[PDB]
């Protein structure tokens, strides 16, 4: 239904293997491309999202639509149901569940923190978003577990990974 | 029919200790479930002396076919049902029939023993870990719950307490590696930690248990000639360097968390409650 | 994985709502159709931002049958995992084929092939699980689990997991 | 599985099975299942071919009696026939007097079968002795063994 903003991609002959999609591999398709494009054209890099990012983005965006809807005047179960669409009711309901049930920060300011330290690093200057996120969600310990767990990371040993999880979970609320 | 029900089930020769055992426990589950034939027997049959002796008599005979014999249940009915009624004669010396069971009852036992070889693996594995605990003093709790131990839920609550009361001995010799988190790591550290003292001292565990097996007070339980939060103080004052508080409200909060593990893990509240529940609980919706 | 995106919606309004809310009713029109739904190509929408201030453009008069077409650009939160990515879950089934975990909106389902031997299905406990000796997975245990294949259905997803390598498993 | 194996192990013996011992001698089955299924499987008796004595194939596999209690029903047909000559070894005896009181040769000069008068033994009686005997309770398994008698298959 809804149309990226990517077009085009006619008939051709060359068939490539990274078309495929695979996490591993960090082959996300066309569409979740490294490179995008914003409704004015200009460069654009892929934005991915942690849980942490993911939950206080959708909590903000929530509560402006409750506030706005009662002429500019917390629950969740509340702010699920300010939405419209019993089925858009339920989806919103899971993920707000999975969100909460999962969140490694619930502070805006920790959230922050671990962004700019996953962002402004040296060693993060070369690290995919995607792995970005995926240190900031699964919340990993352990240099050989990130690495099991996230296979990308293993080419890139001019990482400073353990200190990184180190202060990840000095961060982490316990 | 018998292949296909034991394939599941890997052991089956049970031993003759559990084969006795197995047959007390079909016969409770059995007085439990036809509680209500058996007292419409024994009020309209009043003359007949342990009419329900015969009958418990009948289930172990049945259930020893069905084991040993492994004989299917409509054979049992066509040849073997003289077993599953007696004939008792009346003041009159009339010979009376009294069908003690029905068909529908060898399909129950025939469930309820593979429901028991199935619950026998689970108190095996109870007794091996308790064994690998190798108490210096066999804990009374544990053998009055072991002994009286019939539903898997009280197994769960057996190894519910086993481990809550010996988190470190259990971490040990789950030792004697995949860093998974121990839900028990901060009640280990209160353990370690110097306000543990203070945990005795609000009440004694044996004192607590002996008091609530025997549903009224053998001790009294003695307040300490201080305060909770006077104690709480001054040991973190005088035990800076080991205290992991950083508060003295957060070390009160710890030990009012931890006294209330301690009591949740307690095998008979969850006894006590579970009757409650099974027998005066409503359902509201 | 959550992601933010750019994305387009074609919008036909019928001539019955030429009013002065027009731009009102298709920001509602189009909230209520693009909040909630799963598309195979981008996953699932889970919100869009700035709901209210959405920019609409000018509609075109279709020739021949009147409605006005209008197309609609806005910035929403997708989710779509990932074939080889591994996310936490919440078990909402057990049976003997396998169990079924929840990922956000996501369900997925993980066979007995796809779990390790030692965790045999235990149906005579309560609730019945995929217990060993030291792990127990039943319903509403938290589960750490590896997307290993997508399926793409009209407008749902079915994915499958496993547990069966290293940091996997219940958590 | 085990119903696909015995049919088809019998149409590789032959047309038909000849009497349920067979079901042991011909390797048809275990024991376990052979006792199991014992009471549950018949062949229909034929007095055409009764006429010798020698016949494999016999009459109580055509009832609801267990082969393990064929020698209890061959005792009980002695007793109902009231013939003292015989022992409680003679099992040739013992056929020949099913054999007489099933299908007699002359037919009754009354219209009461020889059959009949197993209702004038006491079962009561018969039961006692066994359970003192070999301590078996088997009061209902005499009472279907005479009923069986009274009717062959008689529909339940």
């Amino acid at each position: 239904v809804s149309t990226s903003t990517v077009g085009a991609r006619r008939r051709r002959a060359k068939q490539q293997v990274d078309d495929e999609e695979n996490a591993t591999l960090l082959r996300l398709g066309p569409e979740f491309a490294l490179k995008q494009y914003d409704h004015d054209g200009n460069e654009h890099d892929l934005i991915a999202l942690s849980l942490s990012e993911s939950r206080l983005l959708i909590r903000e965006a929530l509560k402006a639509r409750s506030r706005a809807r009662n002429g500019g005047v917390i629950d969740d179960d509340e702010l699920a149901k300010v939405t419209s669409g019993a089925v858009a009711n339920g989806v919103v309901k899971k993920t707000l569940d999975y969100l909460n049930t999962f969140a490694r920060f619930k502070d805006e300011e920790t959230c922050t923190a671990v962004d700019q330290l996953l962002h402004n690093s040296s060693d993060c200057s070369v690290l995919h978003p995607f792995e970005i996120a995926q240190l900031s969600s699964l919340g990993c310990e352990d240099v050989d577990e990130a690495i099991t767990l996230i296979p990308s990371l293993a080419a890139k040993k001019e990482v400073n990974l353990q200190r990184i999880l180190d202060e990840l979970n000095r961060l982490e609320d316990p | 029919r018998f292949q296909a029900y034991r394939k599941s089930i890997k052991n089956y020769k049970l031993s003759d200790v559990d084969y006795s055992n197995e047959r007390d426990w079909i016969v409770e589950q059995l007085k439990l479930e036809k509680r209500d034939f058996l007292q419409h027997l024994t009020q309209a049959h009043s003359s007949v002396a342990h009419l329900e002796e015969k009958f418990e008599a009948s289930v172990k005979k049945i259930v020893d076919f069905i084991a040993i014999e492994s004989f299917e249940v409509p054979f049992i009915w066509n040849h073997r049902r003289d077993y599953a009624l007696h004939t008792y004669n009346d003041d009159s010396n009339n010979t009376i029939i009294v069908k003690l069971l029905n068909e529908d009852d060898l399909w129950r036992i025939v469930q309820l023993d593979l429901d028991y070889h199935s619950i026998h693996d689970k108190k095996a594995a109870l007794s091996s870990i308790y064994k690998q605990l190798d108490l210096d003093v066999v804990d009374p709790t544990y053998e009055e719950f072991f002994g009286s131990a019939r539903t898997l839920s009280e197994l769960q609550d057996i190894d519910d307490y086993l481990t809550f009361n010996y988190s470190s001995q259990v971490k040990n010799l789950t030792a004697v590696m995949k860093r998974k988190y121990s839900k028990y790591a901060i009640y280990d550290r209160i353990r370690q930690d110097a306000i543990y003292p203070v945990v005795q001292s609000i009440a004694n565990i044996s004192q607590m248990r002996e008091n609530l097996a025997q549903s009224k007070r053998l001790h009294q339980v003695e307040d300490p000639i201080e305060s909770p939060m006077d104690m709480i103080a001054d040991i973190m004052s005088t035990e800076k360097d080991k205290t992991t508080f950083i508060s003295s409200e957060k070390a009160y909060q710890a030990v009012k968390q931890f006294f209330s593990e301690q009591l949740s893990y307690e095998p008979f509240i969850r006894k006590t409650i579970r009757t409650a529940f099974q027998s005066f609980g409503v359902i509201n919706i | 994985m959550f992601f933010l995106k750019d994305l387009s919606l074609i919008l036909t309004l019928h001539p019955s709502y030429f009013g002065p809310q027009m731009n009102q009713y298709l920001r509602e029109k189009l909230l209520t159709d693009v909040e909630g739904t799963c598309t195979g190509q981008f996953g699932y929408i889970v919100t869009v931002l700035d709901g209210m201030n959405i920019d609409v453009g000018k509609g075109r008069i279709i020739p021949g049958s009147g409605s006005a077409e209008f197309e609609v650009k806005y910035r929403a939160v997708v989710w779509k995992p990932f074939k080889g990515e591994v996310v936490d879950a919440i078990v909402s089934n057990v049976s003997p084929i396998g169990f079924f975990a929840d990922v956000g909106p996501l369900n997925v389902f993980v066979s007995t092939r796809l779990i390790p031997d030692n965790l045999v299905y235990n149906p005579s406990n309560s609730p019945p699980a995929y217990m060993s000796n030291d792990e127990l997975i039943t319903k509403g245990s938290k589960v750490r689990l590896k997307v290993v294949g997508t399926r793409t259905d009209v407008n749902e997803i079915y994915a499958i997991g496993s547990i069966k390598e290293d940091f996997l498993g219940a958590i | 599985r085990k119903a696909a194996g015995l049919i088809q192990s019998i149409q590789r013996i032959g047309s038909n099975l000849v009497n349920r011992a067979h079901l042991i001698t011909e390797q048809l089955t275990s024991k376990t299942v052979f006792l199991n299924m014992a009471s549950f499987v018949y062949i229909v008796f034929d007095p055409d071919v009764e006429r010798n004595p020698q016949g494999e194939m016999d009459l109580l596999d055509s009832t609801r009696i267990h082969p393990e209690d064929y020698s209890l029903a061959r005792k009980m047909a002695a007793d109902a026939l009231d013939i003292e000559d015989i022992d409680d070894d003679d099992e040739s005896a013992m056929r020949n007097a099913i054999y007489e009181m099933v299908f007699p040769r002359s037919p009754p000069k009354d219209e009461d079968d020889l059959t009949f008068k197993l209702d004038e033994l006491i079962l009561d009686d018969y039961a006692t002795e066994l359970e003192r005997k070999h301590q078996l309770k088997k009061r209902s398994t005499l009472q279907i063994i005479k009923e069986e008698l009274q009717s062959r298959y008689r529909e339940i």
